[PDB]
Parts: structure tokens; C-alpha cells; sequence
């Protein structure tokens, strides 16, 4: 029913390499350029990679910011009620980033206060200029 | 197997079921009752087991029916007619015994054999054995044919055929229990010893071998599950088959190596975006911070939009570093994988040149057995004989086996030196036409009923003729003859007067520089007491060292074994034989081979006996006059000793029941 394992031997294939005298050096040979072909390409994009690799040297350790921990409080100062509706503005509906800009109120504090004080901070008229860009 | 049983095993025939042979004889009992047929059965293989337990005295009726029992000894008919049967065809009492019954004072019906081949003399035996008048004519001035031994002093060395393949079922166990033979074991291993002049190591020697043996089985897959077996109208070789399948595995080897770098290119270039990203949000993340200095260096106290904009870009900055963080866990992903296949990588070749000379001397080998190139071995059926294959050790002869031609040709009346020349044949009998091979003028001619012929294929093969067939044969004969193959394999003897080789190793091989010259000089075989190596020379080699002498001949030999050996270890031979059997006219070659568009159906056909047209036209259809024995007759055991022995065994029978009458078929 099948070869013997290893030996590899299609029905297709056994036509393609006796179609005629030099066929069978004619497909081998495609297939030692084939060869060459990706295996430059290789290189090629090893190249190419090793360049976008070196101006990565050092990745963003100077760019990076130390950690604000801060417990994580109740109250709405004037000041962090300023900050949410610039952050509503400025974030959409993405309350992960508005949670995070005003620092002391989790994300839950943020869908309340999107209600609590909607009417007298236009949230609806905030929103639909967040919509405007 | 044993017991009855063995006997039926040991005679070549299934012990629980009739052959078609039997049917003919006996078609009263193979279409009767089941229990009829066993009877038969048991009679047959009990007296097959009589004959064998003791080969050196005939085994008459009497004899047999004492030994039988009741209820098997009740019948005498049926044991009467069981041991004709066997008798009559040489199951029983053949080859060399003493007779209990003295022949017949006159014999009836005359016939010529032509040749005291071992077929030859093999029919001879068992004509006379059946009272017949039986001349056999012989071109050589020995007999044996291709059995031939040299001797020389106390050297001994067959320069044709020299092994047993094998008791188990083979005629020659009667044979040489028949007529002392030294036989001893060949021990199977074979040391290869590449041209440099060294031992295969043993990993390469077994990853080559396996890989022959598995291409091998790639073949006979392209032959039966793929019907690759005839190519542009020509039929396709074994030779080719063998190249189909090289490339096509030297194919896979590369579609490997493609697809397999193909995966690292498909990754290579992941990670060319995924540092595109990665250098691009670098950047961003270099103006946001600066963005972000600038925006905390306007000291406080500050308004709400001015406090906003540092902890709105201290978020963003953030979150650009978490991406930029997440991107290079992917960056360290996408870089092990690149180890890793750069690490893994499939297999460089399919074979190297030291391995593919190796493999070439595998190949030589199979030419040895098959004594011609690949290239004319029939894809399809070139091993059509592999199901008979006997069972046990092979064996040679150290006594060399000329004894058992010799041994056969004891009381026979063998005329030597007489080439015959034509053979004529008439609705009324005979006349075969031979000259002196020493002084060809003077002419012979001799009548008789039939002429059984077991000349070479390859003198049957000769154009022009060097025997003409009067009427010709017709042409179902004659093209049965150019289809087969008819192939050559030399060899050549070095007598030494010291062993220099090691002498608990009986065949060792030498791998050869080219594939073109894989056949020369590529194995070498310590077989007997007395110091001679014997070197073989096959495939398309054998053919070409024909027209060499013989001095550059052995000089290749010493060379090759210097190498192995070390120029000090292998002194200059004190006698040596070089075999040329194409050359030899009369054999021109070695043995068949089935050859491509040839089938085991053309060994079937040469064996067909043939019968002249009515001389006086209207007489009615004439008794068959020509027939053919010799080791191309016999389709399932060609190009053997054993197989020529049997077809005269056949032949004999057949001619016997020609002229003498088949009393066993009532």
C-alpha cells in the first residue's frame, strides 16, 4: 500500500522527473536555485534586522517614569473633579487612562462620577467634542 | 519440516495438496473424494521419504509397498502407479544409485543429447536409466559445461559455478549425501575496503547497506503500487527504476532544505516588523518624554489644564512604555525560534560520494547475482524466481565441483570434442550433424527418434548460427530466445603459497573508484584448504575484462590487495586463471537473466518441445522430436546448477512418456 518509510515517492512527482532525458537534472537544478535564492534572502533580512537592531541599543531605560503609589481614596477634590472632566475630554470613554490621570480614584470611581455629576458638567456636551476628533 | 511431511518439502511439493503435474496423471483421484486424494497424498510424500532417507540404492515397487501400511498398502494399483510417477519423472531414484534391478539387456528408442552440461547429463542418466539408447555429444573435451574446476598440483578452484544455495528442498542435498562432496558453510560476513585501501567503518557499512536494501524496496513499489513499468514504449530496468528513485530522493532532500529555511525567512521577517514597530515607538516615546519634561519643568503653583498636561503625558508615556515592553517579550520570542531552526536543520546530502561509491558496490553485488548490468534486469520480473528461494546456509564445494559432472557422466556413452554443427529434425526422426573439434573436416552423423538439447542460450543466441536447426525453429522459439537475457560474470583465481588474508573471513570486498567501473575486482573470496583467493569481475566491467591479459589483470589484483594488505604481506601468485566465458564459444556467457521485456513466460517457452510437419502431406499430426533441457528452461529456478539438473530430470521424463508410454495414467 505505501513506501517504505523515509523514501519518498509521489505519483506526481515520479511523472515530473521522467518526462523526459534531463528532466530529473532539470528539476534539481531549480530547486539548488530555489535554494540559493531564499538563502540570500536570508541573509539579507539578516542584514537588515541587525540594523534596526542597533538603533533600539539601550531600549528606553532613560525613558522610563517611576511608580506613583498611591492609595486610592474617596473624596473628589476640586482639583481631581478638574482633572476628570479634562480627562473625559481628552480620553473618550477610556476610563483606564482617566483612572490613571487622576491617580487616586479606581476606574469604578470614574463611571460613577460620569453619571453623579453629569448634568452639571456637561458630560454629554464633553463627550461629543471627545467624538469631534 | 519433518516426518512424511519433510519429504514433500524436501521434493519441492506441498505435502497437503495435489500439483497440477499430479492432476494430469491422476485425474481420477484429484477430481474424486477428499479421502482418495489424502491416501494419494500420503503414499507420495511416504515414498518421497523412503528415497530420501537412503539416496544411494534404488527404491523399487516391492521395496516401497513392504514399508507402506494398512490402509495406505491395501491399494496396490494406486501404490503401483504413485511410484511410477515419481520414478518416472525423477522424484525417485535419480542421479546416482545402485540399481537393485539390472538394466534391460535391450534397450528400446535411440536419442541424442547434445551436451554433457549437467542437464545434459542429468537426462542422460535417467534415459538410460528407462532402458533408452542415449549419446550425448559434446563440444569440450570434458564435460560439466559451466561447472568447471581447475587443478593444478594440490590447487583446487571452480571457475564456474561454486555454491550449493542451500539444502532445504534442493536436489543437490540428494546429490552430494549421493556422491561424496566437501561442503562447507559460507560465513556471511563481507568486510567492505574503500579504494584508499581501508575498512568501511562500521556505521557508514551498515547506513549503506540499509539504504540499498530500503532503495531496493523503493523499486518494487514503483513496479507494483505505481505501475511504473514501461517508460517512451520500452519496458523500464531495474537500472533505471534504481536512478528514478535516487533522484527522487535526492529530491526530497532538497524540498527539505527549502521548505525548512523557508521557516526562517517567514520568521525573519516577523521580526523585521516587529522591529519596525519597536524603533518607531522609540521614537515617540523620545518626544513624549522630552514632551513630559518640559511640561513639569513649569514649577508649580500652576493652573488645573497645566497640571493636567503632566499627568496626561506621564500616562501616555506610560502606556507607550507598556507596548514598547510587551514588544520586546515578543522580540525575545521571535529570537529563540531563530535558534532554534537555525539549530535543527535537515540533512545536508542524500548521499556523498564515499557513501554513493559504497552504495555502487552493493550494486555490483546485485549485478553478481543477476550476472549482467541493472540496466537490462526486467523491473517487473527480474526477481519473478525469489518465492523458491531454498532454505538454509549457502555452501561450496572444496573438493570443487567438477566431482559431481564427473560423478554423472559415469556409464554414459559421451562422445567428446563434437561440435555439432545441424540439427534436423523430420516427421520420422532425426539426424543431428557434428564435426571433430580438432580437425574439423572430418564429419558425424547420427540418427535417432529425439534430440534433447541443452546448448548455452547463449550459443542458441549466436548470429550467425553456430548450429542451424533443419527445419528452423519456429519463430515462438526464436524470439523466446532474443527476448531473454543471457548475461556473463568472470572471475579470477590467485594461488599463493602463504595465507596473507584473514582465514576465518571467507569473502571480503573492494569498493570501487567509479560507477562505471563498480564491477572490476569487487569482491574476493577465501573458499578452500589450499591458499587461493578467487576474485570476481560482474556488471558492465565483465564484459570489458575480457580484452585484458591476463598479467594486467592479476597486476590489478595485487594492487587491490595491496591496499588492503600492505605491500609486504602479498607476494606475487604462483598460479593464476582468468575465466573469459563470453569469449568461450561454447557458452558465450555465464547465465540467463530475466531481461527487461522479457518475462518468466520466455524460460516456459524455451522449454516447449517441437514437432515437425507430416512428411507426406494428409498423414496425420507427428510425436514431438525436438526438446530443450539446460538452466534456461526452467522458469522457477534459472541460471542455477540445481535448476539445470532438474530441467533434465524434466525433459527425461517428458521424452520417456514419449516413446516408452505413460502406464501410470490409467
Amino acid at each position: 500500500r505505501k513506501p517504505p518509510k523515509g523514501m519518498f515517492l509521489s505519483q506526481e512527482d515520479v511523472e515530473a522527473v521522467s518526462a523526459n532525458a534531463t528532466a530529473a537534472t532539470t528539476v534539481l537544478r531549480q530547486l539548488d536555485m530555489e535554494l540559493v535564492s531564499v538563502k540570500r534572502q536570508i541573509q539579507n533580512i539578516k542584514q537588515t534586522n541587525s540594523a534596526l537592531k542597533e538603533k533600539l541599543d539601550g531600549g528606553i531605560e532613560p525613558y522610563r517614569l517611576p511608580e506613583v503609589i498611591q492609595k486610592c481614596n474617596a473624596r473628589w477634590t476640586t482639583e481631581e473633579q478638574l482633572l476628570a472632566v479634562q480627562a473625559i475630554r481628552k480620553y473618550g470613554r477610556d476610563f483606564q487612562a482617566i483612572s490613571d490621570v487622576i491617580g487616586n480614584k479606581s476606574v469604578v470611581q470614574v463611571k460613577n462620577f460620569f453619571v453623579n455629576y453629569r448634568r452639571r458638567f456637561n458630560i454629554d456636551e464633553v463627550l461629543q467634542e471627545w467624538e469631534a476628533e | 519440516p519433518s516426518g512424511v511431511e519433510g519429504a514433500a518439502f524436501q521434493s519441492r511439493l506441498p505435502h497437503d495438496r495435489m500439483t497440477s503435474q499430479e492432476a494430469a496423471c491422476f485425474p481420477d483421484i484429484i477430481s474424486g473424494p477428499q479421502q482418495t486424494q489424502k491416501v494419494f497424498l500420503f503414499i507420495r510424500n511416504r515414498t518421497l521419504q523412503l528415497w530420501l532417507d537412503n539416496p544411494k540404492i534404488q527404491l523399487t515397487f516391492e521395496a516401497t509397498l513392504q514399508q507402506l501400511e494398512a490402509p495406505y498398502n491395501s491399494d496396490t494399483v494406486l501404490v503401483h502407479r504413485v511410484h511410477s510417477y515419481l520414478e518416472r519423472h525423477g522424484l525417485i531414484n535419480f542421479g546416482i544409485y545402485k540399481r537393485i534391478k539390472p538394466l534391460p539387456t535391450k534397450k528400446t528408442g535411440k536419442v541424442i543429447i547434445i551436451g554433457s552440461g549437467v542437464s545434459g547429463l542429468a537426462a542422460a542418466r535417467q534415459l538410460q536409466s528407462f532402458g533408452m539408447d542415449v549419446t550425448l555429444l559434446e563440444a569440450r573435451d570434458r564435460v560439466g559445461g559451466r561447472v568447471a574446476t581447475f587443478r593444478k598440483g594440490n590447487y583446487v578452484a571452480d571457475l564456474g559455478a561454486m555454491v550449493v544455495t542451500g539444502l532445504g528442498g534442493n536436489p543437490m542435498a540428494v546429490v552430494s549425501k549421493q556422491v561424496n562432496m566437501e561442503l562447507a558453510k559460507i560465513k556471511q560476513k563481507c568486510p567492505l575496503y574503500e579504494a584508499n585501501g581501508q575498512a568501511v567503518p562500521k556505521e557508514k557499512d551498515e547506513m549503506v547497506e540499509q539504504e540499498f536494501n530500503r532503495l531496493l524496496e523503493a523499486t518494487s513499489y514503483l513496479s507494483h503500487q505505481l505501475d511504473f513499468n514501461v517508460l517512451n514504449n520500452k519496458p523500464v530496468s531495474l537500472g533505471q527504476a534504481l536512478e528514478v528513485v535516487i533522484q527522487l530522493q535526492e529530491k526530497h532532500v532538497k524540498d527539505e532544505q527549502i521548505e525548512h529555511w523557508k521557516k526562517i525567512v517567514k520568521t525573519q521577517e516577523e521580526l523585521k516588523e516587529l522591529l519596525n514597530k519597536m524603533v518607531n515607538l522609540k521614537e515617540k516615546i523620545k518626544e513624549l518624554h522630552q514632551q513630559y519634561k518640559e511640561a513639569s519643568e513649569v514649577k508649580p503653583p500652576r493652573d488645573i489644564t497645566a497640571e493636567f498636561l503632566v499627568k496626561s503625558k506621564h500616562r501616555d508615556l506610560t502606556a507607550l512604555c507598556k507596548e514598547y515592553d510587551e514588544l520586546a517579550e515578543t522580540q525575545g520570542k521571535l529570537e529563540e525560534k531563530l535558534q532554534e531552526l537555525e539549530a535543527n536543520p535537515p540533512s545536508d546530502v542524500y548521499l556523498s560520494s564515499r557513501d554513493r561509491q559504497i552504495l555502487d558496490w552493493h550494486f555490483a553485488n546485485l549485478e553478481f547475482a543477476n550476472a549482467t548490468p541493472l540496466s537490462t534486469l526486467s523491473l517487473k520480473h527480474w526477481d519473478q524466481d525469489d518465492d523458491f528461494e531454498f532454505t538454509g546456509s549457502h555452501l561450496t564445494v572444496r573438493n570443487g565441483y567438477s566431482c559431481v559432472p564427473v560423478a554423472l557422466a559415469e556409464g554414459l556413452d559421451i562422445k567428446l570434442n563434437t561440435a555439432v554443427r545441424q540439427v534436423r529434425y523430420t516427421a520420422s526422426g532425426c539426424e543431428v550433424i557434428a564435426v571433430n573439434t580438432r580437425s574439423t573436416s572430418q564429419t558425424f552423423i547420427y540418427k535417432c527418434d529425439a534430440v534433447l538439447c541443452t546448448l548455452p542460450l547463449g550459443v542458441l543466441k549466436q548470429q550467425p548460427p553456430a548450429v542451424q536447426f533443419v527445419p528452423p525453429l519456429p519463430e515462438w522459439k526464436t524470439s523466446a530466445v532474443q527476448r531473454m537475457g543471457f548475461g556473463n560474470l568472470n572471475k579470477v583465481v590467485l594461488c599463493f603459497d602463504r595465507v596473507f588474508w584473514d582465514p576465518s573471513v571467507n569473502l571480503f570486498g573492494h569498493v570501487g573508484s567509479t560507477t562505471a567501473s563498480r564491477g572490476e575486482l569487487f569482491l574476493f573470496w577465501n573458499l578452500y584448504k589450499a591458499p587461493i583467493l578467487l576474485a570476481l569481475v560482474a556488471g558492465e566491467a565483465a564484459g570489458i575484462m575480457e580484452n585484458i591479459s591476463d598479467d594486467v589483470i592479476v597486476g590489478r589484483c595485487l594492487a587491490i590487495l595491496k591496499g588492503i594488505f600492505g605491500s609486504s604481506a602479498v607476494p606475487q601468485p604462483k598460479e593464476t586463471v582468468v575465466s573469459r566465458w563470453r569469449a568461450d564459444p561454447w557458452a558465450r556467457g555465464s547465465y540467463s537473466y530475466v531481461a527487461a521485456g522479457s518475462s518468466g513466460n520466455d524460460y516456459d517457452l524455451m522449454a516447449q518441445p517441437i514437432t515437425p510437419g507430416p512428411s507426406i502431406p494428409g498423414a496425420p499430426q507427428p510425436i514431438p522430436r525436438l526438446f530443450f533441457a539446460g538452466e534456461h528452461t526452467i522458469r522457477n529456478y534459472p541460471a542455477t546448477v540445481h535448476g539445470a539438473l532438474l530441467s533434465g530430470l524434466r525433459e527425461a521424463g517428458r521424452i520417456a512418456d514419449q516413446f516408452l508410454g505413460a502406464m501410470y495414467t490409467l
